[PDB]
């Protein structure tokens, strides 16, 4: 990720929070001390340039300055003091000094105005006092094109001031003239501006309940009024916008016009409770508002709470965006326009850095990157020109944070990581783990152990581990400025002027041949190994070859072919032929979304985006050799990682080939939260600056390397396996180019399963399974195997449905509802749901979605309780699956429980079973077959009558001695009644289009088999002519038949053989009636 | 509707065009007089289909016999996701279809078999083995298709055998 | 699944010996990805199969078409194993009576490296391609006899540049 670099120039007089402003565009800022009476000039990282006083004639009254402006495009600053006197502090121009034109590298620039800072002056405007009338200057404010200024006091007297920009024989002067002498209600606190789209009309705020504007009519008039007391008013000048919010912290907008009157267009009560308030008594003051302008459009505040207030005005919709934790007391905020950036300040300590997406929901539009705890309570938060915000805490403490890129190296031996402003962790493989602190900020870090090189802006140190005492001590400096340094075995090689110095360790120099303005001043090298890389100011590339005594210059210098994008970092592979560049847009530093790849045989550059992962990338890094280690392949040779994070952000690292044809992404690899980010890359392990899992974050101490590997090298027991490992990372290479059939080959030396099992899964995530098979049957996964095999024999249409059960074969889940997800096979996936224990997931999934397998998960459930010894769920399960027929009286049967079953057929949690068990149709017929089988014939035709079941009731009371004929006769009539009933409706039903459609259809009502027994009895009592009636109503044609003998009858037969339907049945009784 | 009326029987097709007109327009029961005007009895059967009302849409089967599929097969998916799978399984058998049978029938075989219903698992696989021969009219397989379903269709005869056989010797 | 095929055949002489040829075709398809197929041309020479004798119904017709395949797959095996081993003459019976375009296509390229020219000159020709068998001819053969009846079908005048040097 990155951080803030903390410059706090020392003072002890006590710094007052609202006095600390910066200038617009230059990068300058300016604050007020007390005790002494001061006012610190500094630039935009916190280097003192200047230390201003009252000037001289002072009777020892040195007076306190009480308002501090900028000019809008000079290096002009205005202060009012306590005593009304209006002094004006001007640094001469650089231009006007006529030095050398050389004066555009960014040192240089900052070295003049440091110097001419120091060169500076002070004025004081004539009368001012008096116009002041001896009354302290509270406010103060230059125009949009900065030609006019207002001074409020509070005496209330209003001034306005004309500047007169007078050119000097040698130099440029400044003069301000009073010209009006107006008097407010009240002292005035917040001075706008309004432009035309120049124009001289200054809005102004007392604090009051009616701000007041002034235009060149010398008239003081309002423009908005409120019954309440305002604090602070907001105005954006491209839509003239007004908002204020009241100190009941409601909302008024006000659309302002060319008439200078505010029309309010949104205002909506906002209910915030006064139950047990939060009284800020440790200040002992009313909490201050907060609002400023987050984006064009759109307003936010927070109101000292926890949450932070969003609101937007073209919507009018007002929501909350949470910090990432609760417990934030929001003091003070502030925006950056350029990069989309807001500063959130809280008492406790923190700075939360709110990035804007495009630099869903709305809300989300905004995200948290960094969150930096100072430590400190923060006053005031101010931004510079450039992006690095200054702080006020603790009142008289001040402090400049400026934002970087953590600094870290890998040479190959151990890895240093940048943790704070001027502390250097470098640990090494061998547990040689140590912290170091610089005198200054760390703003360079290169490494060739045990010598390490750390820049500080102005100079370079490079300090010696003696590893034998473990002892580190410096040694000598080189003051350059560059950030073009890097060190190595044969020395260290950095930029002094246009010079590119290489020297030793005693600083013996190696190559130097002076170089011109035309070849330019390099600004960025990489060292590694055996070669360099040097990319110039004018994006010039300078390939080189380091080597025992000179620098073989690779070639020529190159160009390279992308506001403008600039190069910030570039790093060399270990053939020093491809380089690896790290781009950024505008002159604002802007991290770019895509990363570029230079190669120097085919001179090519081509690229890979992260905007299209959503990505922003941090560092890229090429696969380091390893020390002693010569015989590592061409391919490993090529491998790019890069370390990425979505706009505790997520961590990511993703792997790249840099081939010819472009960038072929490998694989992502999300990084967790005590896995702070990549400092090396080491095939095979990226090797990474993290903490303990249960370890401090915030200790210093805490960093130790964790060599975390590669997704595609697992399973290496080896260390020293050089061929297998080779083969792997050839495979690798191969599985992402794709064309798996030589990425077969590519594994043939290797004998690790695991790369069998990588080479499955690419097989699986392609769709090939004749290597497959193979794949898995040489790691005598025989169960996979067997699966895949059936797939194949069961399912040889459907390929997808084999691919899935090779994936779940393979250990990965997630994938058999993606692959036929939406083209239906609910079923197979409600199995792997079941599979993985999951039941409580496939039952609402079939519940809503698959409504054919409900019956299957009731019985599988049934069955895992039974296995689990839980009568109780395992019977109200074979129950939900409607096996109760068979299953909970096996499950009674077989516990001996028949006793409870006999007294459910004829305790809270009884009454669950009671409610449905003494009713089921099915348990009933069960009991019934029981005690029938039981030699209780009685108590089976009670439970037969309970359940209705017909047939079996007629064939007990047509057993019974005596049979209960009559009875049976009524059942069975009964039952002729209602299919006589079914067999007229639909033949009435049918005869509606009959009556045109004129159909001999002689359909029969539905035969009672109930009868069958009945015909019986009167086969077994010779009244045979009445059995055949029932016979033919049961439907026994052959028994029909069997009765139609006797009657010496041939036309009954020949009908009944005729009805039957089946060949049998005329095919005899042919030859039956030729008899 | 008083123009629809005002019009005669010779002009069918303004009549059934009116009726569209009714449909699209959501005037249903405008859309059935014309459409009972015109005796236009596959509008009828699909306006009573995607309504709801199917002793209608039978009465209107009843003249025509020869419209059965296009009623049975919506019939048949109502009855699936209305959870009566074995009438739905029967009116499958009835309108042909037989991918969505063979389907179905599958599931329902399965479930018997891991249910335990052995009964149910061999009368679904002894008639499974009947429909592995249905194949739809716009497809004429292959002599290697056909053994690839003649062999599913012995296997399944068996396994209904067996099924048959050991439920008796199971629930004993 | 162990891919000890050795033994499954071993066991499929008591147990399968219906099974037993269609193994030992897959065994020598694994060779084939490993070079060492010197040995995968006896189980070619077993998988030869009685004629299925029964009724003449359906079910002893549509298993013919299936068993000739697995032979004429097993024959292209044997064919395409035989060109390195050095016995180019029993495989150009089985090369010219056979149809597949594709077969043939790759039978083709390995006879040169063998010095067996006359063989691959008859195949280049009916290969389905003309103007890379002509450049064969003028660069390694050097047969410009049989050229000369491919004279009015190639287009290509650097190859009769070379070619007419010493017609």
């Amino acid at each position: 990720m990155s951080l803030f670099v903390v410059n706090a120039p020392g003072h002890e007089g006590q710094l007052k929070e609202q006095l600390i402003v910066a200038h617009k565009r230059r990068p300058l800022l300016a604050t007020a001390w007390v005790n002494p009476p001061s006012v610190l000039i500094t630039n935009s990282e916190g280097e003192v340039l200047t230390q201003v006083a009252d000037p001289p004639g002072s009777t020892g009254r040195t007076h306190q300055p009480t308002a501090l402006t900028w000019h809008p495009n000079e290096e002009l600053l205005v202060i009012g003091w306590s005593n009304g006197e209006m002094s004006l502090w001007s640094m001469p121009s650089v231009s006007s000094l006529a030095l050398g034109e050389d004066y555009t590298t960014a040192a240089a620039r900052s070295a003049v105005q440091l110097i001419a800072a120091k060169a500076a002056t002070q004025s004081s405007a004539e009368g001012a006092t008096r116009e002041h009338a001896s009354g302290a200057v509270v406010a103060s404010e230059w125009s949009t094109r900065g030609l006019y200024l207002v001074s409020a006091s509070q005496q209330r007297h209003v001034v306005m001031w004309m500047l007169e920009k007078i050119p000097a024989e040698t130099s440029v002067t400044f003069k301000l003239k009073p010209l009006w002498s107006v008097q407010s209600r009240e002292p005035v606190a917040r001075i706008i501006h309004v432009p035309s789209k120049d124009d001289i009309s200054f809005l102004l705020a007392d604090g009051g309940t009616s701000v007041t504007a002034i235009n060149e009519d010398q008239q003081l008039f309002p423009c908005v009024t409120q019954q309440e007391q305002i604090a602070s008013v907001l105005y954006d000048a491209a839509t003239r916008t007004l908002v204020t919010l009241t100190t009941t912290s409601m909302i008024e907008v006000y659309a302002v016009g060319e008439d200078i009157k505010g029309t309010s267009t949104l205002r909506r009560k906002l209910s915030a409770p006064a139950t047990t308030p939060t009284v800020s008594t440790t200040t002992g003051e009313r909490i201050a508002m907060s609002m400023v302008w987050a984006s064009p459009g759109v307003v936010a505040f927070g109101s000292g709470d926890d949450r932070l207030r969003i609101l937007d005005l073209s919507s009018g919709s007002l929501d909350v965006l949470l910090l990432p934790q609760p417990d934030l007391h929001v003091s003070s905020l502030a925006t950056f326009a350029a990069k989309g950036t807001m500063i959130v300040g809280t008492v406790e300590g923190f700075l939360v850095v709110f990035q804007h997406h495009a630099a869903a929901t709305e809300a989300s539009q905004w995200e948290a990157m960094t969150v930096h705890q100072v430590g400190k309570c923060v006053d005031r938060v101010v931004l510079t020109a450039l992006g690095d915000v200054a702080l006020c805490c603790g009142g008289s403490e001040l402090q400049v944070l400026h934002e970087i890129i953590r600094k870290r190296a890998w040479d190959g031996v151990a890895a240093a990581t940048q943790i704070s402003s001027d502390m250097v962790v470098i640990e090494s493989i061998t547990g040689c783990q140590c912290l170091l602190q610089n005198k200054g900020n760390v703003h360079g870090v290169s490494i060739a152990f045990p010598n390490i090189a750390l820049w500080n802006g102005s100079q370079i140190d490079f300090y010696m581990i003696d590893e034998a005492t473990s002892e580190i001590t410096f040694i000598n400096f080189v003051l350059t400025t560059s950030p073009a340094f890097a060190i190595h075995r044969e020395g260290l090689i950095y930029v002094k002027g246009n010079r590119i110095v290489f020297e030793t360790m005693q600083l013996a120099p190696i190559a130097q041949m002076t170089f011109t303005e035309s070849e330019g001043v390099p600004v960025i090298m990489d060292i590694m190994n055996d070669y360099l890389v040097v990319v110039s100011s004018k994006n010039y590339l300078r390939l080189a070859r380091i080597s025992t005594r000179d620098l073989q210059q690779l070639g020529p210098a190159r160009p390279l072919t992308f506001l403008e994008v600039s190069v910030s970092g570039a790093r060399v592979n270990a053939q020093g032929r491809r380089v690896a560049l790290m781009s950024t847009l505008g002159p604002l530093a802007l991290p770019d979304t895509r990363i570029w790849v230079y190669d120097s045989d085919t001179d090519k550059m081509s690229f890979f985006d992260f905007g299209s992962r959503n990505e922003i990338p941090n560092s890229v890094y090429w696969n380091t050799p390893e020390p002693n280690t010569t015989t590592v392949g061409e391919f490993e040779y090529i491998l790019l990682a890069c370390e990425t994070y979505q706009i505790q952000r997520p961590h990511n690292i993703v792997t790249f080939f840099a081939t010819h044809d472009g960038l072929v992404l490998q694989n992502f690899a999300p990084l967790r939260r005590y896995q702070i980010c990549l400092v090396g890359l080491t095939i095979p392990d990226f090797l990474l600056a993290s903490v303990k899992i249960n370890g401090d974050p915030n200790n210093a101490e805490d960093y130790v390397i964790e060599q975390k590997r590669l997704r595609d090298f697992e399973g290496l027991k080896s260390d020293k396996d050089v061929a297998v490992r080779e083969a792997l990372m050839k495979f690798s290479y191969y599985a992402t180019i794709g064309n798996m059939d030589e990425a077969y080959r590519c594994v043939k030396s290797i004998k690790n399963p695991a790369a069998w099992q990588g080479l499955a899964r690419l097989c699986v995530t392609s769709g090939r399974l004749d290597v497959a098979a193979v794949c898995l049957a040489t790691m005598e996964d025989c169960v996979a195997a067997r699966a895949l095999r059936e797939a194949k024999e069961d399912y040889p249409d459907d390929q997808d449905v084999q691919l899935a059960t090779l994936a779940l074969g393979l250990s990965m889940t997630e994938e058999a509802v993606e692959l036929l997800r939406k083209s239906k096979r609910y079923d197979l996936l409600t199995d792997v749901y079941m599979a993985c224990g999951k039941f409580e997931h496939a039952q609402r999934h079939s519940e809503r979605f698959d409504r054919a397998r409900i019956r299957p998960v009731a019985y599988k459930y049934a069955q895992f309780m039974e296995s689990l010894q839980n009568m109780d769920a395992a019977i109200m399960w074979y129950y939900n699956a409607k096996c109760a027929s068979t299953d909970v009286p096996r499950i009674f049967f077989q516990t001996n429980r028949m006793h409870e079953l006999r007294q459910l057929m004829m305790g809270e949690q009884q009454s669950t079973f009671a409610t449905i068990f003494p009713q089921n149709r099915e348990l009933l017929l069960w009991w019934a077959q029981h005690s029938e089988r039981r030699h209780n014939v009685q108590e089976a035709l009670r439970f037969y009558n309970a359940g209705e079941d017909v047939y079996n009731i007629v064939r007990i009371l047509c057993s019974l001695t005596p049979p209960k004929l009559d009875s049976a006769l009524q059942l069975v009539n009964k039952e002729m009644d209602k299919a006589k009933m079914r067999f007229q409706q639909q033949q009435a039903f049918a005869a509606t289009a009959s009556a045109r459609f004129g159909d001999d259809d002689h359909g029969e009502p539905d035969p009672v088999g109930s009868a069958y027994f009945v015909a019986q009895l009167y086969e077994r009592q010779g009244d045979d002519q009445l059995a055949l009636q029932y016979y033919q109503a049961a439907g026994a044609y052959r028994s029909g038949v069997r009765v139609a003998w006797k009657m010496e009858q041939y036309g009954v037969v020949a009908n009944l053989a005729m009805k039957s339907s089946d060949e049998r049945l005329m095919l005899e009784t042919a030859m039956a009636l030729e008899k | 509707m008083k123009m629809c009326r005002s019009l005669p029987t010779s002009e069918v097709t303004l009549i059934t065009e009116c009726a569209n007109f009714f449909r699209k327009h959501n005037a249903i029961p405008f859309a059935i007089e014309a459409y009972e005007k015109v005796q236009d009895h596959q509008a009828l059967i699909g306006i009573y289909v995607a309504k709801g009302d199917w002793r209608n849409a039978f009465t209107i089967l009843e003249k025509t016999p020869t419209l059965a599929r296009e009623v049975y097969v919506p019939w048949a998916t109502w009855l699936a996701d209305n959870d009566k799978f074995d009438e739905a399984l029967e009116a499958f058998r009835a309108a042909k279809w037989p991918k969505e049978a063979m389907r179905l029938m599958e599931t329902l075989a399965t479930n018997s078999v891991t249910c335990r219903k052995f009964r149910d698992a061999a009368f679904y696989y002894i008639h499974l083995a009947e429909e592995y021969g249905r194949f739809e009219e716009t497809e004429k397989p292959t002599d290697v298709e056909k053994a690839a379903r003649i062999r599913r269709s012995k296997e399944c005869v068996r396994r209904a055998d067996i099924y048959y056989a050991f439920s008796g010797v199971y629930a004993h | 699944d162990m891919m000890q095929w050795e033994r499954a055949l071993t066991l499929a002489e008591q147990l399968a010996p219906e099974e037993v040829p269609i193994i030992s075709r897959d065994y020598a398809q694994h060779l084939e990805y490993r070079g060492v197929y010197a040995k995968a041309l006896e189980m070619y020479q077993k998988g030869l199969r009685q004629l299925p004798t029964g009724h003449a119904s359906t079910e002893l017709s549509v298993t013919v078409q299936e068993v000739e395949r697995h032979n004429e797959q097993c024959r292209q095996g044997a064919a395409r194993s035989q060109i390195r081993i050095g016995n180019i003459a029993d495989a150009m019976k089985t090369v010219k009576e056979s149809s597949e375009v594709s077969f043939v296509k790759e039978c083709a390229k390995l006879c040169e490296e063998n010095q067996k020219h006359e063989e691959a000159a008859q195949l280049y020709e009916k290969a389905g391609d003309i103007e890379r068998a002509a450049t064969i001819y003028i660069e390694r053969c050097k047969n410009l006899k049989a050229a000369e009846r491919l004279l009015p079908f190639i287009k290509s005048r650097n190859i009769i540049g070379i070619y007419a040097r010493g017609k």
